[PDB]
């Protein structure tokens, strides 16, 4: 405990992610909506906007 | 847990001592980092081995 | 205002054991980067301290 | 006073600025100079140079 900071205990968590090419399984909160066809309409496919 | 000097290595294309020897990032490495300093949780007065 | 200057010459210089003397967090360097100093020479090295 | 530094209360202070579209009020004591007219001269007109 005498060690000045430059030498002092730190703990080190890593989250690392995989940028999609599987099917999702791991996902936010938002509350999906029923689809609709034929209409030029906004759209977020596992969290692909278009 | 790691060392003051040893968090800025945690990084992307960065060599040195534990980045070479221990635990290697790729560079193409798309994720989070989190530090936090311990002192009240990992350090002993005798020292922590 | 009255700061040392101490000129390095003439010897290999091995920039690992710097940190093992002071707490500091990690160098500021112009130009070169630290992790790659060790492999390449120079002619004149100056040390100030304040 | 037990807690961890990243949860330790700090105080914060903003200071906003606006950029012209008005007179200018709020500057230091930087002396002012008498004017001069139909010479190539360097004016410095409320903080604009040239």
């Amino acid at each position: 405990p005498t060690y000045g900071v430059g030498h002092q205990p730190y703990r080190v968590v890593v989250l690392s992610f995989e940028l999609l090419h599987a099917p999702a399984t791991v996902c936010g909160p938002k509350k999906s909506t029923n689809l609709v066809k034929n209409k030029c309409v906004n759209f977020n496919f596992n969290g692909l906007t278009g | 847990v790691i060392r003051g000097n040893e968090v800025s290595q945690i990084a992307p294309g960065q060599t040195g001592n534990i980045a070479d020897y221990n635990y290697k990032l790729p560079d193409d490495f798309t994720g989070c980092v989190i530090a936090w300093n311990s002192n009240k949780l990992d350090s002993k007065p005798s020292g922590n081995y | 205002y009255a700061w040392n200057r101490k000129r390095i010459s003439n010897c290999v210089a091995d920039y690992s054991v710097i940190y093992n003397f002071a707490p500091f967090f990690a160098f500021k360097c112009y130009g070169v980067s630290p992790t790659k100093l060790n492999d390449l020479c120079f002619t004149n090295v100056y040390a100030d301290s304040f």
